């Protein structure tokens, strides 16, 4: 069990301990506190972005 | 009507591959028939959804090729890594 923000719905099929897991950047961080990716660019949570006529916002790892 | 070729009467019915069709009034009026979805992984990769979107990768790792949504439906891997 290694999550690393990038296969949370993965499933994790076939370093960090419990709990902290990697997020992409650095050193272990909590699933709250993870960050996004987009377009191979790594956004930290509550950065804001549009879309064309919309706004984003990475809210959990997730982008709302 | 006409479809490629043969002059169908106003009211000769017709299968399309997903739907079926009447020629109505110059025009023609079709209801949508069900039909599956392929998804194709060709040669060392080449991946086409079920939606075409025909695309390249060249992976090396386990991927999620396909899973059921609602919590344990199924899932498909594959093995992607050079050769």
């Amino acid at each position: 069990r290694a999550l690393s923000c990038q296969t949370l719905a993965a499933g994790y099929y076939h370093v960090c301990p419990d709990g902290l897991m990697d997020d992409g950047r650095g050193g272990c961080v909590v699933e709250k506190e993870c960050p996004c990716v987009h377009n191979n660019d790594l956004y930290s949570s509550g950065a804001k972005i549009k879309v064309d006529c919309n706004t984003c916002t990475c809210k959990r790892g997730r982008w709302v | 009507c006409r479809l490629h070729g043969h002059l169908y009467t106003p009211g000769q019915e017709i299968t399309n591959d997903c739907e079926q069709c009447v020629c109505n009034a110059g025009r023609w009026v079709c209801k949508d028939l069900p039909c599956p979805g392929t998804c194709a992984l060709e040669g060392g990769s080449h991946i086409t959804t079920f939606d075409g979107k025909t695309y390249t990768f060249h992976g090396d790792c386990y991927y999620v090729l396909a899973k059921g949504d609602h919590n344990d439906s199924y899932a498909l891997l594959g093995e992607l890594a050079p050769c």
